[PDB]
């Protein structure tokens, strides 16, 4: 009922209050949003974050909280879902130290993220590819156990093959870069479409080597996960201009859009858990002195949370509390080193073209652009022959080879 | 070392209602002790393990609580044969302290208790040792305020109080305040006061003697 | 079942050594830890030590430290306890019980099972005669200076039971336990009524009958 | 030189232990005029109060490794997740000396986590390697609806991937059901007799009870569950036959708190002998700055080798778990249990006990039973 935000900068004070006044207006919601509470910091102490939060909890009795971080922190999610377990407060995670989402929430947690999980990511990846005529493709990886659920999960989508594209070989091989083993895995099955999986430090050294080797230029390109673009503000010289990922940003939203959307979730969910049972549940009353057992006298929000509709724009969450609709927009490095949004994975589940066909950007070191050039053909009818794409198993180009066409609307137009 | 203190030291309580024991602990131990129930001239059988967790072929009307340096002991509903003397051990540390006593008892009524004084005989004075013996009967709880005023002055060391157990029908306790004194120090003395301080006897009766 | 025995006990002067063996059965006592401990008469109880099950480290209580053995059979799954210079505050019942420290990982050290146990107690003294003092509103009977261990006491052999009631042996200096038989009658019952106190002891067979009189 | 070592003790004697052991290794092996200095604090109940009082306690006191023990009691929690957790917010590594959950070992949930010994994966690999060596080509999983039991699960898969076997039947039931007599009926309806079983206590102890009504407790039926499953209820109403796991050594902790002094002494020896070690930041309140010498000492500490300990030669894998750790295939026998297998050295050797199975089995079972049914 008494919500509760937190924001690092930006926003302070004035528009959080403004959004958290126009977000429970906007519908019919039969409790009655007395007051919100909104904390502004700076640093992001683990102590100081407990703190803060017994303290949120004293007062107004929690009912749920905002988290706004700022800094680059993968413990922070870590740390706020420890504390949802230990004090059965609803939390969603937002843009921050719970931008990445990757630890397993224990069934007492009542926690929750914005963010992109593994397994949405590989299919959105997957979707991106079916477009830009790409259907070969190889991917690497390291030893991470998280790692190795991603290569699982790729494995039975591969198996997968009932519809969509035609899957081709796919060779894995993950472990140190050295002992004669980086190079050769990158000279076999080099097609199209090399997948780049691993952390800061092994992408940069990967594709440092990837540079030492002919891997790079005018060839295919590259595709990296969400945790490789951590920072948007972050370049390190060693990343070609051609490598591609997909990840939410404020490109397409912001900080209070998405504080926005987080509270009406937490208004709709506090609605149906007051409407559904007897009322809205309470919380307890101090975090200090808790002789008796961890025991949930109240009932968990999952349910009032795994399907929840708000004004059609609504997050959907799933029981492993994955978001159904995530942002997850694509992006793809500029020839000057910038990250810009190609591509939005929103609408129903599915990938856009942004308009941006897969220009082959240059490298730091520029080469001839001698190995696609361009063959202009007309349908005429014996010797070409205009198809669309049958929406039916392959759903793409099986034996014939790809083809553009412009429409016409309008004569003046 | 861990000392543990359990208030009141003696209760009582009626069958079928709710028994609460308190055990306190000098420092922090976490959750680290275990209780125990001492049948009179029987030996103690373990009841709960780390105060949360009930040993099997132990009735669930037992249940313990607390956590770091206070512990509490619940009984949902007190049955006869629950009738005993409890303790909290600890095992946080080296030497492993043991907890003092609970008495756990019937409550019968609140009855004036019944004090007694007999003064040596004959045969006892000149057998070369006179003691004084002091009556407690009837007085409930097991706790008595019972001391000895010779010649107005405070005796310590000598006075020496044994109380048997509860009786089984009336539920009365019965002490003897037995007085350790050699014969010429008898002689010397007069006024061999015993007052009792007790519930049923709020003022304290005096029993002052003369030769 | 498991029912632990103890035994080895009896009375010893001050000063001696005496041999405790706790007998442990239904379970294998090689796989298990064990441990003493006492509870003086009216007083609470008091952990002497364990015994682990390489034997290599046992840690005897301060009271007690550097006084006593402590010796365990894998084969007879028996413990053994050796006790040397003892004293006053000896006079406690001892009882051995399986301990925790192999139940989960270690640590713990809850007792459970326990024996029926075994009384020590010390006292320079051997087998005497009663010296029965009576007493002179009710009357008593005060038995002081006897050993061994108390007798009960009847009052005009029997006949006489309306409050009387015997009260438990207080161990003295000098090894003698003494104990007072007190009835309760009403402050008119005083001559009109006799009373006697028979003492019978067993061990020494002494019939001691002292009378009362006011 | 002044390094110092907070870690996270159960109860008082083993915190006197642990002082004890550090002063043992500072005048043991390389000493230096101060090698380190000697600090504990209570695993008090409280999960908050402990992380705040561990936080304030070690970071203040510029700590380079915490060890933190997990007791197994089943009533409270009592797990080193706060205690993980705050750790992680900076790169200070820890070590686990009785945790058995399998949620630390994803690195993704707990970045800068180490223990000294595998929660369940070398139980499968035990599990895997008596499965081979006794010819058996069937399992019957009962893995609960846990992130350990699936981690078990995986591990299990793996292994069995690797000789090109694959289980029958995977089937999973929520932890707490009471249901359990479909899947038991379901285990019943298929061709395999081997049954792999990783559950709590009340999970087991229910699943037993399942089968000894459901007449699974006769012949032609063996029982390989973990060492979990052998103790309270479970153990309670375990059927006779089933061959356990014991974990050798018992997770002693003064055997465990002893190989990690040893072996955080000797990381911290080669990272002074190495290069500089970055200052951890002076209070638990003040700043968010990433060590950045804590890979560095996590690395270390996984490429780290200690042979003179208990166990004789101690290393972590690439999760950072006990490798080659010693187990005990124990069968019980008589309502009793009997040592008969050991596992050491990645070798199965029985000894002269036999290994009764349930319903009173002298001779070897097979897991292929040829229904002469198929539809
Ligand atoms: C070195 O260790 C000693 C203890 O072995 C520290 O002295 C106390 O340690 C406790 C924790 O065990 C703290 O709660 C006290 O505050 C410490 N006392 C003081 C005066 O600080 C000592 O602080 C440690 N020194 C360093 C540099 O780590
Ligand atoms: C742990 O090991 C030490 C020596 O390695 C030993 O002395 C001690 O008895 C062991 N603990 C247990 C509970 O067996």
């Amino acid at each position: 009922l008494n919500i509760a935000v937190m924001l690092g900068h930006s926003h302070d004070v004035t528009e959080r209050e403004l959004r958290t006044l126009w977000g429970p207006e906007q519908a019919a919601g039969l409790p009655l949003d007395v007051n919100v509470v909104a904390l502004l910091m700076n640093r992001t102490d683990p102590k100081s974050l407990i703190t803060h939060v017994c303290d949120l909890m004293s007062g107004a009795r929690i009912h749920g909280l905002v988290f706004g971080d700022d800094t680059d922190q993968e413990a922070v999610a870590q740390m706020l879902d420890f504390i949802s377990s230990h004090t059965f407060v609803p939390i969603l995670g937002i843009h921050g130290g719970a931008s990445m989402i990757m630890a397993d929430k224990d069934p007492t947690s009542t926690f929750f993220q914005f963010g992109a999980s593994i397994q949405q990511q590989a299919t959105v990846m997957l979707k991106i590819m079916q477009d830009y005529d790409w259907h070969v493709f190889s991917l690497v990886t390291t030893i991470f156990p998280g790692y190795r659920e991603f290569i699982s999960f790729v494995k039975t989508t591969v198996d997968n093959s009932f519809v969509g594209w035609d899957m081709q070989n796919v060779i894995t091989l993950d472990t140190s870069f050295e002992d004669a083993k980086t190079q050769v895995q990158l000279k076999k099955i080099h097609s199209s479409v090399i997948l780049l999986y691993c952390s800061k430090d092994e992408a940069v050294l990967i594709l440092s080597e990837a540079r030492s080797l002919g891997l790079t230029g005018y060839d295919f390109f590259w595709i990296v996960p969400s945790l490789v673009s951590g920072n948007t503000e972050l370049i390190p010289k060693e990343f070609p201009s051609g490598l591609i990922s997909v990840s939410y940003d404020d490109w397409d939203y912001s900080l209070e859009a998405r504080v926005r959307d987080g509270i009406g979730i937490l208004t709709t969910a506090a609605s149906s858990m007051l409407e559904k049972f007897s009322y809205i549940p309470e919380a307890k009353a101090s975090c200090y002195g808790q002789m008796e057992r961890p025991e949930v006298p109240m009932h968990t929000l999952h349910p009032f949370m795994v399907n929840v509709t708000w004004d059609g724009k609504d997050l959907s969450f799933t029981e492993e509390g994955y978001q159904v609709h995530p942002r997850l927009v694509v992006i793809v490095l500029n020839k000057d080193r910038e990250w810009e949004k190609v591509g939005k994975w929103e609408n129903h589940t599915l990938s856009l073209r942004h308009a941006v066909w897969p220009r082959y950007k240059s490298f730091s070191d520029c080469e001839p652009d001698d190995n696609h050039l361009s063959i202009v053909t007309l349908e005429e009818a014996p010797f070409v022959i205009v198809e669309d794409i049958d929406p039916l198993t392959e759903t793409c180009v099986r034996n014939t080879v790809p083809c553009r066409k412009f429409v016409k609307i309008n004569n003046s137009t | 070392d861990i000392q543990m203190t359990q208030s009141p030291s003696t209760l009582s309580a009626s069958v079928g209602d709710r028994v609460t024991i308190t055990c306190r602990a000098s420092q922090s131990i976490s959750r680290w002790l275990a209780w125990y129930q001492q049948k009179p001239g029987k030996a103690p059988k373990l009841l709960i393990s780390l105060a949360s967790d009930l040993q099997t072929g132990v009735p669930s009307r037992f249940s313990g609580s607390g956590s770091g340096t206070e512990f509490t002991l619940t009984i949902s509903s007190l049955q006869p044969d629950d009738f005993a003397t409890y303790y909290c051990q600890q095992f946080d540390s080296y030497p492993l302290t043991f907890g003092p006593g609970t008495t756990v008892d019937i409550r019968r009524t609140v009855a004036a208790p019944s004090v007694f004084i007999f003064p040596p005989s004959d045969e006892q004075l000149k057998s070369g040792t006179a003691s004084v013996v002091c009556l407690l009967n009837n007085f409930y709880p097991r706790e008595a305020k019972v001391q000895w005023k010779v010649d107005n002055a405070l005796q310590s060391g000598n006075s020496q109080e044994s109380v048997t157990e509860q009786d089984s029908k009336d539920s009365t306790y019965s002490l003897s305040s037995t007085l350790t004194l050699s014969k010429a120090d008898y002689e010397k003395h007069k006024v061999y006061a015993c007052e009792v301080t007790h519930q049923g006897l709020s003022s304290p009766v005096t029993k002052s003697f003369n030769r | 079942e498991v029912q632990l025995v103890e035994s080895g006990g009896g009375l010893v002067k001050p000063g001696g050594s005496l041999r405790l063996s706790c007998a442990a059965s239904g379970f294998t006592l090689s796989d298990y830890y064990m441990s003493w401990i006492r509870q003086a008469p009216g007083k609470g109880l008091e952990w002497i030590s364990y015994i682990s099950v390489s034997g290599t480290k046992i840690y005897y209580a301060d009271s007690v430290k550097g006084r006593f053995t402590i010796s365990r059979d894998n084969a007879k799954n028996s413990l053994f306890l050796e006790m040397n210079s003892l004293t006053a505050e000896d006079t406690a019942v001892y009882y051995c019980a399986r301990d925790s420290g192999s139940t989960m990982y270690d640590g713990y050290n809850w007792f459970d099972p326990w024996g029926q146990g075994t009384l020590v107690t010390v006292s320079p003294a051997s087998t005497k005669g009663p010296s029965v003092f009576p007493l002179a509103a009710a009357l008593g009977c005060l038995v002081k200076d006897y050993f061994p261990e108390p007798v009960t006491v009847s009052w005009n052999s029997g006949a006489l039971t309306s409050g009387v009631h015997t009260f438990p042996a207080v161990l003295q200096s000098s090894g003698l336990y003494s104990l007072s038989s007190v009835v309760t009658v009403p402050s008119s019952s005083l001559g009109t009524q006799t009373y006697i106190c028979n003492v019978n002891h067993k061990p020494s067979n002494t019939k001691v009958d002292k009378r009362v009189e006011p | 030189k002044i390094v110092n070592i907070g870690a996270v003790l159960s109860t008082r004697k083993h915190e006197q232990m642990f002082r004890e052991a550090v002063n043992q290794a500072n005048k043991r092996h390389g000493s230096w005029k101060i090698q380190l200095n000697a600090t504990s604090v209570t695993h008090k109940p409280n999960a908050i109060q402990m992380a705040l009082s561990v936080c304030e306690d070690l970071i203040s006191s510029q700590v380079y490794a915490i060890l933190v023990s997990h007791p197994p009691t089943p009533n409270d929690h009592f797990t080193p997740t706060p205690v993980s957790y705050t750790a992680g917010f900076y790169r200070i590594p820890v070590l686990g000396l009785t945790t058995r959950m399998s949620i630390y070992s994803d690195k993704s949930i707990h970045l800068s986590f180490l223990r000294t010994v595998p929660p369940y994966s070398h139980q499968s690999s035990v599990w895997f390697e008596m499965m081979r060596v006794y010819s058996w080509n069937h399992i019957i999983l009962l893995v609960s609806d846990d992130h350990e039991g699936r981690a078990a699960q995986k591990r299990l898969e793996t292994l069995l991937e690797e000789r090109e076997s694959k289980a029958e039947k995977v089937l999973q039931f929520d932890p707490g059901t009471k249901n359990v007599t479909a899947l038991l009926m379901e285990a019943k309806e298929l061709e395999a007799r081997v049954i792999i079983l990783s559950a709590s206590e009340d999970d087991a102890a229910t699943v037993y009870r399942a089968a000894a009504m459901l007449n699974m407790t006769g012949s032609g039926y063996v029982w390989l569950v973990g060492e979990r499953e052998i103790s309270g209820n479970a153990l309670r109403y375990a059927p006779d036959g089933i061959l356990g796991l014991q974990l050798i050594n018992g997770k002693n902790e003064s055997a465990h708190i002893s190989d990690a002094v040893g072996v955080v002494a000797q990381a911290v020896h080669e990272l002074l002998e190495k290069e500089n070690i970055t200052d951890p930041p002076r209070g638990c309140v003040g700043n968010t700055n990433i060590w950045k010498t804590g890979p560095l000492f996590k690395r270390v500490l996984m490429s780290s080798k200690y042979a003179d300990g208990v166990t004789g030669r101690v290393e972590f894998n690439e999760d950072g778990d006990r490798k080659f750790a010693n187990y005990s295939i124990m069968n019980l026998q008589n309502r009793k249990l009997v040592q008969v297998g050991i596992y050491n050295g990645t070798h199965v050797i029985p000894n002269d006990r036999k290994i009764i199975w349930p319903g009173g089995e002298t001779e070897k079972p097979r897991g292929y039973q040829m229904s002469t049914r198929l539809k």
